[PDB]
RNA sequence: UGACGGAGCCAGCGAGUCUAACCUUGGCCGAGAGGUCUUGGUAAAAACUCCGUCGGGG
């Protein structure tokens, strides 16, 4: 269970936090075997195409991505 | 309840009616069945069989 | 007799009754070996209460275990979970105890519904 | 340095243009009715290789295709494996069905008017 | 062409070559790429490659002719009382 | 255990032992002139006449996983480095040979340039992983340094 | 006009019966 | 020597009433003298003709429905090059319950020419292939013995198919036709097709059938009618009755 | 967010001597009611995992 604190969501091993979000459409709501299926399959390819791992990609990914500053709407 | 009524119209002008059968029980028709022409559902006062008889008293 | 412990393990509907017998070393799992579970991506959510405490502590004991309910994902929350408890209630009545609070200490730190039961009981607000 | 070998594009069978870079049991399919097995017989009856391309096939073994494609039970070809005016009358009969039962019943007569 | 060294041979490395005349011959670098075997396949060869030294199977040559061929040639490779006493 | 053999639009992979074919490529437009390997032995290339080099993994003819669009002109040869294993370096009936980086499939890491006709071979070295051979169709065989600019050879 | 002849036949037969 | 006269009046009116035209079949209709003593199984006795045929069996839909593991039974058929084309689907007891279920059993009903069961899950097979087969006998599901391979009591009996030998059975049940038996004395049996060839032909087939069903001999096959038929009775699915050899 | 064909295994509520269709050609028996047989037409656990194959609308 990771809803119900306020920041329980954080200690979720971000690699399943991966996971849960690539089942975002009606198409893919509640489908997590094929989601686990993609990203061992996604895991493989990071491998082959950049040697040094995935699992230090994707951290290296959101570090990257998410922003520093955000603009938010005034009255 | 089949082949008493003709069209979904017909039963739509008897709802309501106190139906009862051969073995006693009662009911009442009450909408008009439409994917067949002249059927209609029934709810009587416990199960009714397949062998028996329904007949509404009309006068 | 036989030196056996029974302890069940359950998830959404899903019973795992694990008798747990000194012996050889096999484990099954409704009469077919552990290495045959059905949802493949999911077989090492199962080894995990192998490999986590270390598989030299399964040589010498039996892990029989029969499931019924549940589907294709909340069985395999129950076999990892009548493992669990049926190995750490053998070293409490068979073996020895200091065997125990290091197995509970270990499943512990790894993942805590190995052992009881996370019921999702309702709350309204 | 020479060397040489045994390609046409986009070509015409039974009056159907057949593309050239697809195989021949997927290119014969593009002609109207004829089934994806009954392309596959075919090729089988006429001992051509399944998975060449359509732009392969000489015009010796192409013949050989046509004269089993039009005349398939000369070539031990399976029988099988070859390829509401009443609405508008019963429309206007079941409206004079409701147009005179709408003057039977006095609560229906408010209707077209 | 190809170049393979330090497998299972009396010859250690070995250097083949095609010809477009079906004539693949194989040489070697020790002995001053002298000519050691020649086969002859059937038209003229294209791609011509042998296995490598880690093979730890059959070997394979296989050439590649114009006229569709592929050619491979290959070197293949009670009780318990009772046994007590 | 397995060798990739190229044909008009189709690279088929044998076996070892049985000598058929395992596995077939059949996903190209037009004829696929060069499938090797990688030194991994994961990852294989082929490179086509429609100009594009489509590399992916081996033992999985349905996921083209990278498909690089090289030069117009047709792709014969295309290899991977014996050194490093995430360079490719691909050649071209465009005369020049590119050194793609499949971390970065839309640009070639490299040009390397210089060829008067027809390169069809390119082969790297064991004991330099900068250096590039790269053999034209006019004759006289260049010889690159990947680390130097590289549009001239050494 | 042979069949209807016969397929009268077995008409009329009932209605004799 | 009235039976031409009599045939000639049905394929006259075959081709006039276009109600009569929709069928396509020729059945021959037999009051036999007493009850016949078999009561009505679904097991269809097929006769042999000695002289014609009826179909190829490349002229059928044909439909086989064999047992539960299947995978012995589906590629051993498809590929051993007698029996490629013969058969339309092969299609598994296991997935003919569960993918064919309500409105879809029609379609298969007017898909399929001919149906043919494994004989040893014919007798499963009326609650499966459903209820509108059994309205008489013209989808009526024929069986085949698989294996040429006997089952020996408390012995295992191996799985095996050779598609030669159901090949020849093919042969052998679509060229000839089939009766069932009945509690009562009426019984029909098909006897050729309506343009596939004329009288002479059928005229020939009708003998044969009337032979193979009186014989002593013959007998668990074709020693059913016993005293003397009383009359034949040639119709279609659709046509009157047109009577022949009244005694 | 494909298309098809096999193979793999997973539930939980439910059990009133009660649970279920129409139309048609034809034979035979019967004084009839009807019986019996015949004949054609029309309605009526899954996702999941694994393998094989494929790459405008009417």
């Amino acid at each position: 269970r990771y809803a119900n604190k306020r920041f329980r969501k954080a200690q979720c091993p971000i690699i399943e936090r991966l996971t849960n979000s690539l089942m975002m459409n009606g198409r893919n709501n509640g489908k997590k075997l094929k989601a686990v299926r993609i990203i061992k399959h996604t895991l493989d390819i990071i491998n082959v195409l950049t040697d040094q791992n995935p699992i230090q990609v994707v951290v290296d990914a959101i570090t990257n991505t998410g922003p520093r500053e955000d603009t938010t709407r005034v009255g | 309840i089949k082949d008493m009524f003709s069209s979904a119209m017909e039963v739509a002008r008897f709802e309501g009616a106190q139906i009862k059968t051969v073995s006693g029980i009662r009911g009442e028709i009450k909408r008009a069945l439409s994917k067949p022409e002249g059927h209609y559902r029934a709810a009587f006062e416990d199960k009714i069989l397949m062998s028996d008889i329904v007949i509404l008293r009309s006068w | 007799a036989v030196p056996s412990v029974q302890t069940f393990g359950k998830k959404k509907s899903a019973t795992a009754v694990a008798h747990v017998k000194a012996g050889k070393g096999l484990i099954k799992v409704n009469g077919s070996p552990i290495t045959l579970v059905e949802p493949e991506i999911l077989r090492f959510k199962v080894y995990e209460p192998l490999l986590l405490v270390g598989l030299d502590k399964f040589s010498n004991i039996d892990i029989r275990v029969r499931v019924t309910g549940g589907g294709h994902v909340s069985q395999v929350y129950a076999i990892r979970q009548a493992i669990a408890k049926g190995l750490v209630a053998y070293h409490q009545k068979y073996v020895d105890e200091q065997s125990k609070n290091e197995l509970k200490k270990a499943f512990t730190s790894y993942d805590r519904t190995l052992l009881i039961a996370d019921s999702r009981r309702p709350e309204p607000k | 340095s020479l060397v040489v070998q045994e390609f046409q594009h986009i070509l015409r069978l039974l009056n159907t243009n057949v593309d050239g870079n697809i195989k021949i049991v997927y290119a014969l399919t593009t002609i109207k009715g004829v089934g994806r097995r009954y392309s596959n017989l075919v090729c089988k009856k006429a001992d051509v290789d399944l998975h060449k391309r359509a732009g392969e096939l000489t015009q010796e073994e192409l013949e050989r295709i046509v004269q089993i494609m039009q005349n398939p039970t000369h070539y031990k070809i399976p029988a099988w494996f070859l390829n509401h005016t009443l609405a508008n009358n019963v429309e206007s009969k079941l409206r004079d069905d409701l147009e005179r039962l709408k003057k039977i019943r006095x609560x229906x007569x408010x209707x077209x008017x | 062409l190809d170049y393979v060294e330090n497998f299972d041979s009396p010859m250690q490395s070995a250097l083949i070559a095609s010809s477009l005349d079906g004539h693949v011959k194989v040489f070697d670098p020790l002995d001053n790429f002298q000519v050691k075997f020649g086969w002859k396949f059937s038209g003229p060869v294209l791609s011509c490659a042998v296995s490598p030294s880690t093979a730890q199977g059959n070997r394979h040559l296989v050439a590649g002719l114009s006229s569709g061929l592929l050619a491979i040639r290959t070197k293949k490779k009670k009780s318990n009382n009772f046994q007590r006493m | 255990h397995d060798f990739a053999v190229t044909s008009s639009t189709r690279v088929q992979i044998f076996s070892s032992r049985t000598r058929q074919v395992i596995k077939t490529f059949s996903r190209f437009k037009d004829v696929v002139y060069s499938a090797s390997f990688r030194s991994d032995g994961k990852l294989l290339c082929a490179g086509d006449a429609t100009g594009l080099v489509s590399v992916y993994d081996s033992y999985n003819p349905r996921t083209i996983l990278l498909s690089i669009n090289a030069s117009t002109h047709p792709t014969h040869v295309t290899k991977f480095h014996t050194q490093d294993n995430k360079i490719l370096a691909t050649a071209s009936d465009d005369r020049v040979t590119r050194l793609w980086d499949i971390s970065n499939a839309y640009e070639p890491q490299l040009e390397l340039t210089g060829a008067t006709d027809y390169v069809r071979t390119l082969s790297f070295i064991p004991a330099a992983p900068h250096l590039v051979a790269t053999g034209s169709y006019d004759g006289l065989i260049r010889l690159y340094d990947t680390r130097s600019s590289g549009s001239t050879p050494i | 006009d042979y069949y209807q002849q016969v397929q009268r036949g077995k008409q009329d037969k009932k209605i004799s019966r | 020597g009235l039976a031409e006269k009599a045939l000639k009046a049905l394929i006259l009116q075959c081709e006039e009433n276009p109600s009569l035209k929709n069928d396509k079949d020729i059945h021959i209709i037999i009051n036999t003298g007493k009850k016949m003593g078999i009561n009505r199984d679904n097991i269809p006795r097929i006769i042999p003709l000695t002289k014609y045929k009826l179909f190829k069996p490349r002229d059928l839909n044909i439909l086989l429905i064999t047992k539960d593991p299947s995978a012995l039974y589906r590629e051993t058929l498809t590929k051993d090059e007698h029996t490629s084309e013969l058969f339309k689907e092969i299609i598994s007891v296991k997935n003919l319950r569960r993918r064919f279920k309500g409105s879809k059993l029609t379609q298969l009903y007017k898909d399929f020419d001919l149906v043919v069961a494994d004989y040893r899950v014919h007798h499963l097979l009326p609650e499966v292939l459903g209820s509108r087969f059994y309205h008489g006998s013209k989808k009526l599901p024929y069986m085949i013995r698989m294996s040429k391979e006997v089952k020996l009591k408390r012995q295992q009996m191996v799985e095996k198919c050779d598609p030669i030998y159901v090949r020849a059975q093919l042969r052998s049940i679509c060229k000839n036709t089939s009766y069932i038996p009945n509690n009562d004395n009426c019984l029909s049996v098909r006897v050729g097709y309506i343009q596939k060839h004329s009288i002479p032909e059928i005229l020939q087939n009708i003998q044969d059938t009337i032979n193979f069903l009186t014989d002593k001999s013959k007998r668990p096959q074709g020693g059913v009618i016993k005293g003397g038929i009383i009359s034949i009775f040639v119709k279609t699915s659709n046509s009157t009755s047109l009577p022949i050899y009244q005694f």
